[PDB]
């Protein structure tokens, strides 16, 4: 079974469109978790959910890399979120 | 002079090469250095005193030292070994020269060793601290807040009334 | 030039040394404490961020506000903000630091924190939450990100 | 994860591996690629000096055989 | 000399880091900032004060049992002697007297703390 | 060359201690249902390289009334020493070969309690000199007890040399003949290195910080690298000493990589019986040691200087 | 100082290390509660009791809503006062969780502390769901509770209590039966039964010395 | 009803006695913790990644202050002083005058909100909906003087946060 989960990591690796955007998303979120996208902002923030994980993980928000002014490649932080995305973000509601 | 001066600390500083040098043993050297409360006080005056318009003021201290007593009281309210020692005022010229070259803030210049070394003006036709409703505050009552810090152990709860103020050039 | 550019990128990476280590000490005073206490819970984990508690002042960079400032204690944690080698930083969190909150208008209450020793970051909240408070500190790490000392130093 | 612990092990283990091969082939290039001669007692140190002495060139590891007997 | 020159070596390197540490950062140190700590408020007494000891006769105990550790190291190589009984028998007789020093201190409430 | 040598075993050395501090991190953040450093640097790679460059850029103190000398003396002391201990260790071979490596450690290690009593003294405080009389309390606990079971162990290599007992554990680990000897030798470890639930010297939760409460920067980072480098030194000695490894003399990285696997299961030993475990109160590790562990030391030590002279088996090297 | 418990100023008297004398300073979070209270009305006077002891919190707002209730010859209807008293029982465990966690903490046990905030934290989400605060409710007041259940919160707080077992037998595991645990609080700080009724001690301070009582 | 937490007694047969022993010399319950210790080592972690994880909400969750406006965009208050008269902080800060058209409308709304203690009985006082506290709560600034809230601040953070504060309501009005 460790050969199943070697090939779930390859399998990760692939899904974030190669090599560099697997190491994109691992220096900016520090997760390389691949899940379904539920939407898009018009900011650019992608929304993904995975219901097989634990309460709390299983929604998440990957920041757009350049809001109003600021470049937030680096610079990311929880207030450039909608309010829509932001209830369904904080689990207020089921419905995005 | 205060806690952060650069005229009690400056001379406390100068234990740590061994000896004190001093131009002409500091012997025809005149001082009369003013407290930073009494300057910031006049300061707030001036600004509060409409007559203060066009004036120019002089902000002296109450007595007047010369150099090698004024740091004698320096090293002996701070408790340290006083070894005072005539320097020339060219090699002193040289050693702040040395100093110069520091790329931070310096611990001495020319300038400084030049102006360290020059006796205040008398300035008796201007005003001054009492003009503005100020009594100058003399340095033997403040000389332990800035020279307690340089104390050693033994010698840091010692009271300000031990150490037998200085013989000032008054008139 | 050759000489704005090393003092750039030495201010770059003692910032980033700076904000990637912060040691808040072991102080807390009131209620806030205890959403303090659960931002260093597992759920939020702010160790995974080089976040460590220290109880010693002399070895702490940060220092968290949490709870209400009297004045029987005014003078003690004066005297603990002192005592920290430079630089250091203070995190007001909670109403009471901030303002005073519920206790303004008392007679033994230092009507916030600021009074007392320069704060950097305002937490809002009655307490606020680990996730606000966490909010802050990543809000401080920005802050500290921001500075230019070799910069200005150069530039004298 | 738990397996995330396991880059900072490895990173000490390749830290920790460095002086024990580290002094092995420092140990190897000084002294002919023969394990450097352990001395204990006088008589090991009288062995080793009179390898000095015959070898030459005053160095002890420089090994005479049976050419050097005629 | 390999041994003097590898404390040399660790010595300077402590030391520079040491020199390092001192000269490289921004100090600014005043009377507030350099006090003793004592949890925030001003200690009463000094640190120089006498600080009772309620170990001390266990501790002279331990300079009495310090020396015999020097008597038994050397028996790796008394182990090799021809007249075995006799280097067994004062090995195990300087074992039992230590034994039995230790049992008096014990019996006697010497390994109690001073209250 | 040798100067190469010397390098070549120090560097190595702090870079490991350096990382061994986010191991110990991550492995009680994993053991309390959290991650530990995560974020700066993949797998917080880049944490110890933060921690060090953030204590060395910031301010070092000078207490008003510390004695300056003894101050300044105590960091450079324990760190030179912590690095020197290293030197006899076969790893297979050592960089000082030495005919008493044992008495040569034990003599070093005796002499390093002297940074915790000096640098709590001169600090002028008074939980930095409670941690130095604790220090004081806590050798006078260990040491005749930690002296007496190396002898015990030591009677069955021959001698003191440290490479013979590579020799000596060829076949079967040392483990399997003094387990009993182990255990305490094991408990004496962490009690000589000040570790959980030994930690009476800096004690937290008691003494704030202990004896470097006044400590900062770093010379308390000199003491930090000073004590997580014992830790390794006692767990590789350890490794040594019990869990001999074998030594093919045309292949030395073997018995490195086997070594080195050892000591750091050690190690996380270590980190997993601090997470484990409280603390005790520092008259009762006296009352362990002297009244459990003496006894059953002595007594030991007698069945092993008998032993060997009942069934034939006295090691050479007289 | 990590033990001090917050704000503690304990001024001891020592021979060596040796307790001579204990003497607690206090009033360093003396804000005057009762003269603000003085200053306000009964509804508004009641987040004050959030804050008397910001670990149960609820059980305050129990306390001085049954106060008034009294005062005031009114009575919660039956499903109020049975939510009371299961918030209490949340809240007393939140209570125990936190006092023994620490005290181990304290002590030298540092794990269980981390073990047991995650279910604290979960209970902080009960709190939030029901009130919009994490801690400082303000739900229980003197005419009940402020709002009704929502529609799933039961099922959760079922959910929560089928598993809270085995995080307390982890802690027993953990604490009960080591033997430098039982060294370090075993025979320590004995209060006999007569001398903890004379000094007013009141809850498991009298239990402890075999007192049978409770509220 | 009572029950004894510490009244066992120890067998003292040769058996028990053995099994003591063995546990005393031989650490059987510290290595039972040290198991303890190795299987939560084994579990996953609780943590979440803030902050692209957030940790779950309600609808009921008292945030940062907003003022409302009707579907027509004229404002809610209408300056009735109930959220200032019931503040327990005293943080609310109200005047009042006719509008240019005859409406009774605020001119100063002020909220000190290093005063409040985020209670939300000004919501609860309020007859119209017009002052809510919002599920923001990562509002942190860094001078002391930013959270000092007026009309205007308030009145755009209504007109910021209204698509979610609208949602929240609408779960939730059906309690109140
Ligand atoms: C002829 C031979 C003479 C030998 C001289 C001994 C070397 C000391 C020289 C410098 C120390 C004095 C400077 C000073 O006090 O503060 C400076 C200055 C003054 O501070 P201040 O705040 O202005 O005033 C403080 C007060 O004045 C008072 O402040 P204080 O209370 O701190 O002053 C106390 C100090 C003042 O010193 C004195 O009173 C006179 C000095 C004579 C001391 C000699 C006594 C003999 C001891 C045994 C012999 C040791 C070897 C000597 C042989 C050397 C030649 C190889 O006395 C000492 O502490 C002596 C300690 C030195 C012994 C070093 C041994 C290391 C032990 C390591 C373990 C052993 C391993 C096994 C072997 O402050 C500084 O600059 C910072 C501190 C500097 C510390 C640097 C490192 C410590 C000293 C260097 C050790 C070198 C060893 C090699
Ligand atoms: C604004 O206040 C001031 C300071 O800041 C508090 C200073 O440091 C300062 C002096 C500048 C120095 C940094 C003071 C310290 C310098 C000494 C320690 C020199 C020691 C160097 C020697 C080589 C020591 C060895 C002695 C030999 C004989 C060998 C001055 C003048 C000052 O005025
Ligand atoms: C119960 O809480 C506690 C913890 O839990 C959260 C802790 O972690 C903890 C330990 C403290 C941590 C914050 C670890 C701190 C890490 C060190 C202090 C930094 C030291 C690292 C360097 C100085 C090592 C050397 C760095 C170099 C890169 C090595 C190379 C050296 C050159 C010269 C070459 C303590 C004490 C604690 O009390
Ligand atoms: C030789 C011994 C003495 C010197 C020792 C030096 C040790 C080596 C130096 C280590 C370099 C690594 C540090 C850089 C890592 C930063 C990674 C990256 O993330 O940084 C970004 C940008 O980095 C900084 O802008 C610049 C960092 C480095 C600047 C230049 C490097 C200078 C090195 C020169 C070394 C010479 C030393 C002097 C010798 C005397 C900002 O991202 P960040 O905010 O973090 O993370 C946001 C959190 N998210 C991801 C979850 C959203
Ligand atoms: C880890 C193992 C490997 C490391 C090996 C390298 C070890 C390096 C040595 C350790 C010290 C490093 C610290 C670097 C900072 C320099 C500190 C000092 O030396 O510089 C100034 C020295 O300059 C002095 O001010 C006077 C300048 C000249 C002194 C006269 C002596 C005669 C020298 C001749 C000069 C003429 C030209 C020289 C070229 C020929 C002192 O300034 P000061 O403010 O106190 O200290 C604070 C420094 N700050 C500002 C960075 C915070
Ligand atoms: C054991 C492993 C680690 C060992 C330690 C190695 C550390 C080396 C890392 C180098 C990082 C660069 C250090 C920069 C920080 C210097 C300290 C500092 O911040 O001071 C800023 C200071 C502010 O002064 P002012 O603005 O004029 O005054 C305002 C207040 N009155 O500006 C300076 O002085 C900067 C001058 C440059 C310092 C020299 C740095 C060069 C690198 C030296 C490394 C030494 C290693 C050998
Ligand atoms: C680079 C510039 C070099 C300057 C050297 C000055 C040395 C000195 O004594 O100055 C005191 C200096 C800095 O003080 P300040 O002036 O207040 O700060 C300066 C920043 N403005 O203090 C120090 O850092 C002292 C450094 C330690 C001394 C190094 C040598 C000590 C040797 C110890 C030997 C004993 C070791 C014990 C172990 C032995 C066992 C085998
Ligand atoms: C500090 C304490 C230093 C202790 C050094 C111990 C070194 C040691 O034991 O190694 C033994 C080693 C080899 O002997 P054997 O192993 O028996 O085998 C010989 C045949 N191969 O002996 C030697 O190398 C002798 C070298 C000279 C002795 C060392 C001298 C060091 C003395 C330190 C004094 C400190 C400096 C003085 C200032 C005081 C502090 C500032
Ligand atoms: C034919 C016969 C030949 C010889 C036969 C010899 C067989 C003898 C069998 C018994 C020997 C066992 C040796 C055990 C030595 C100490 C055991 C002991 O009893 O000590 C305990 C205490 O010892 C401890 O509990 C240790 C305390 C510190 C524990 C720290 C964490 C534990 C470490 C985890 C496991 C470590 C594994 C050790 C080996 C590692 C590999 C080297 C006494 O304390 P109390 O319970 O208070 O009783 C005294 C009051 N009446
Ligand atoms: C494990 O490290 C920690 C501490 O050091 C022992 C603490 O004191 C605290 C604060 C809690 C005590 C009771 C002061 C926390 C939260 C912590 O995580
Ligand atoms: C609940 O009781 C309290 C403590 O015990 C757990 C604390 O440690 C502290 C403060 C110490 C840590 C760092 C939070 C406070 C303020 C407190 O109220
Ligand atoms: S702000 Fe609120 S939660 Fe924080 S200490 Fe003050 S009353 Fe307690
Ligand atoms: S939430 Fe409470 S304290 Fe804050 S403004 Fe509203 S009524 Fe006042
Ligand atoms: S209660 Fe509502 S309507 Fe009345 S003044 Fe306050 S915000 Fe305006």
């Amino acid at each position: 079974e460790l050969v199943q989960v070697l090939r779930r990591g390859l399998q990760q690796v692939s899904g974030h469109g190669g090599l560099r955007g697997y190491l994109r998303v691992l220096f900016r979120a520090n997760d390389v978790r691949v899940g379904t996208l539920v939407g898009e902002d018009k900011y650019g923030n992608k929304y993904y959910e995975d219901n097989k994980q634990f309460f709390g993980r299983h929604r998440w928000v990957i920041y757009t890399t350049e809001m109003n002014g600021r470049d937030t490649f680096w610079d990311v932080d929880g207030s450039m979120v909608p309010p829509e995305w932001h209830r369904w973000l904080h689990c207020m509601t089921d419905d995005p | 002079f205060g806690r952060e001066d650069r005229f009690l600390n400056y001379f406390a500083s100068m234990r740590w090469f061994g000896g004190v040098p001093l131009i002409s043993l500091g012997k025809e050297t005149v001082k009369q250095p003013v407290y930073i409360v009494d300057v910031s006080k006049g300061i707030i005056n001036a600004i509060k005193d409409p007559d203060a318009k066009g004036k120019t003021f002089a902000f002296v201290g109450p007595n007047r030292y010369l150099l090698f007593d004024l740091v004698q009281y320096i090293f002996a309210v701070a408790y340290r070994p006083f070894l005072p020692y005539p320097l020339p005022h060219f090699a002193y010229r040289w050693v702040g020269r040395l100093f110069e070259v520091s790329p931070f803030e310096p611990w001495t210049t020319r300038d400084k060793v030049e102006r360290v070394h020059m006796s205040d003006m008398t300035l008796p036709h201007l005003p001054g601290l009492e003009d503005l409703g100020i009594q100058a505050t003399p340095l033997e009552l403040k000389a332990i807040e800035v020279l307690r810090r340089h104390r050693t152990y033994r010698w840091l709860t010692s009271e300000m009334e031990d150490v037998k103020p200085a013989k000032t050039v008054n008139i | 030039s050759r000489g704005e550019y090393v003092v750039a990128k030495l201010d770059d990476l003692v910032n980033w040394a700076r904000r990637s280590s912060l040691w808040p000490m072991t102080f807390g005073l009131a209620c806030c404490a205890v959403e303090m206490m659960h931002m260093a819970a597992p759920r939020y984990d702010m160790d995974r961020f080089g976040v460590v508690f220290r109880a010693s002042p002399r070895q702490s960079d940060v220092m968290i506000v949490a709870g209400t400032l009297t004045n029987k204690m005014a003078p003690a944690l004066r005297k603990v903000y002192d005592q920290m080698p430079e630089p250091r930083y203070v995190v007001s969190m909670g109403s009471c630091a901030n303002g005073g909150g519920y206790y303004h208008y008392s007679y033994s209450v230092v009507r916030g924190c600021d009074r007392i020793v320069p704060v950097d970051i305002y937490v809002p909240g009655c307490p606020p939450t680990a996730e606000a408070l966490l909010y802050g500190i990543l809000q401080l790490q920005r802050k500290i990100k921001r500075e230019k000392r070799l910069r200005i130093w150069y530039r004298r | 994860m738990w397996f995330e612990i396991l880059p900072g092990i490895a990173v000490m283990a390749a830290c920790l591996f460095i002086p024990g091969m580290a002094t092995a082939h420092i140990h190897k290039f000084t002294n002919g690629g023969k394990e450097k001669r352990v001395a204990h007692f006088s008589y090991q140190w009288n062995l080793m000096e009179r390898d000095r002495r015959i070898s030459g060139v005053n160095r002890y590891h420089v090994t005479k055989g049976l050419e050097n007997i005629d | 000399m390999n041994i003097m020159l590898t404390l040399l070596t660790n010595v300077t390197l402590a030391s520079l880091l040491v020199l390092i540490a001192f000269w490289l950062p921004q100090l600014n140190a005043y009377s507030e900032k350099t006090s003793p700590y004592e949890c925030g408020f001003d200690p009463m007494g000094s640190a120089r004060l006498p600080f009772s000891m309620k170990f001390f006769l266990v501790a002279i105990t331990f300079l009495l049992f310090d020396l015999e550790i020097a008597l038994l190291l050397p028996l790796p190589w008394a182990s090799q002697t021809n007249n075995l009984k006799t280097m067994l028998t004062m090995a195990l007789f300087l074992l039992i007297l230590l034994a039995a020093s230790l049992a008096y201190e014990w019996t006697q409430k010497g390994l109690e703390w001073a209250e | 060359m040798f100067m190469i040598n010397i390098l070549s075993l120090i560097i190595p050395i702090l870079l490991a201690v350096a990382f061994l501090t986010l191991v110990e991190r991550k492995v009680l953040g994993y053991m309390q249902l959290r991650k530990g450093p995560n974020v700066v640097g993949p797998y917080g790679l880049l944490q110890p390289i933060a921690d060090a460059l953030k204590l060395f850029t910031k301010e070092p103190l000078r207490p008003a009334t510390s004695s300056i000398s003894m101050f300044i003396i105590a960091p450079i002391l324990a760190l030179s020493l912590a690095l020197t201990m290293w030197v006899p260790l076969p790893m297979p071979y050592p960089l000082i070969n030495m005919n008493l490596g044992v008495l040569f450690m034990l003599a070093m290690s005796s002499l390093a309690v002297y940074s915790i009593l000096w640098s709590g003294w001169a600090s002028n405080s008074k939980y930095a000199l409670i941690g130095a009389l604790r220090a004081v309390a806590q050798t006078i606990s260990y040491e005749v007890t930690l002296a007496i079971i190396l002898l015990s162990v030591l009677l069955m290599n021959g001698s003191y040399t440290l490479s013979t007992l590579i020799t000596t554990q060829e076949h079967i680990w040392m483990i399997f003949t003094s387990w009993p000897l182990a255990m305490m030798w094991f408990i004496s470890t962490l009690a000589e290195t000040n570790r959980a639930p030994f930690d009476l010297t800096e004690g937290e939760s008691e003494l704030v910080s202990g004896f470097n409460v006044e400590y900062a920067a770093g010379p308390f980072a000199m003491f930090f690298m000073a004590e997580y480098a014992n830790i390794i030194m006692m767990n590789a000695f350890t490794a040594i000493l019990f869990l001999g490894a074998s030594h093919d003399p045309h292949t030395p990285e073997l018995y490195t990589i086997n070594f080195v696997l050892k000591t750091l299961a050690l190690t996380i030993t270590f980190l997993w019986i601090r997470a484990s475990y409280p603390r005790f109160r520092y008259d009762q590790l006296m009352h362990l040691l002297w009244k459990s562990f003496l006894p059953l030391t002595l007594a030991l030590c007698m069945w092993h200087i008998s032993l060997p002279i009942m069934t034939a088996s006295i090691p050479p090297q007289s | 100082h990590p033990a001090a418990h917050g704000v503690l100023r304990l001024v001891m008297e020592l021979s060596g290390e040796m307790v001579r004398k204990c003497d607690p300073h206090i009033g360093l979070l003396h804000r005057g509660t009762e003269k603000l209270i003085e200053y306000k009305t009964y509804l508004q006077a009641l987040p004050y009791f959030d804050r008397l002891d910001y670990v149960s919190m609820m059980c305050n707002e129990q306390a001085y809503s049954l106060a008034v209730e009294k005062l005031l010859n009114i009575q919660p209807p039956p499903r109020a006062q049975w939510i009371r008293v299961l918030f209490g029982e949340i809240t007393r465990l939140l209570n125990h969780i936190m006092a023994v966690t620490t005290h181990a903490l304290d002590i030298g046990a540092m794990t269980p502390f981390f073990w047991m905030f995650e279910e604290r934290e979960k209970m902080f989400e009960f709190y939030e769901r029901v009130s919009g605060a994490r801690m400082h409710a303000a739900y229980i007041r003197p005419g009940g509770v402020h709002q009704d259940l929502p529609l799933g919160l039961l099922d959760d707080i079922y959910e929560f209590s089928k598993n809270f077992s085995f995080r307390i037998d982890e802690l027993e595991e953990m604490l009960t039966n080591n033997r430098i645990w039982r060294n370090r609080t075993v025979d320590i700080g004995v209060v006999t039964a007569e001398d903890a009724l004379n000094y007013g001690f009141s809850g498991v301070m009298l239990r402890g010395s075999g007192i049978q009582w409770d509220l | 009803t009572y029950k004894f937490v510490n009244m066992r007694e120890p067998s003292m047969d040769m058996k028990s006695v053995t099994d003591r022993a063995a546990q005393t010399l031989l650490w059987t319950e510290l290595v039972r913790g040290l198991g303890m210790t190795l299987s939560y080592l084994f579990r996953e972690p609780a943590t979440i990644n803030y902050p692209f994880e957030k940790g779950p909400l309600s609808p009921r969750f008292r945030g940062e202050h907003a003022l409302r406006r009707y579907p027509s965009g004229e404002e809610r208050c209408i300056a009735c002083k109930l959220c200032e008269a019931v503040c327990p902080a005293q943080a609310i800060t109200i005047e009042a005058e006719p509008r240019a058209d005859g409406s009774r409308r605020t001119t100063r709304y002020d909220i000190d909100m290093t005063k409040c203690i985020y209670c939300g009985f000004c919501q609860e006082a309020c007859p119209v909906d017009a002052i809510v506290e919002g599920p923001n709560f990562e509002f942190s600034t860094e001078t002391h003087e930013e959270l000092l809230y007026n009309k205007e601040k308030l009145l755009n953070n209504g007109d910021k946060w209204e698509a979610e504060i609208a949602a929240n309501i609408q779960a939730d009005y059906l309690y109140r």
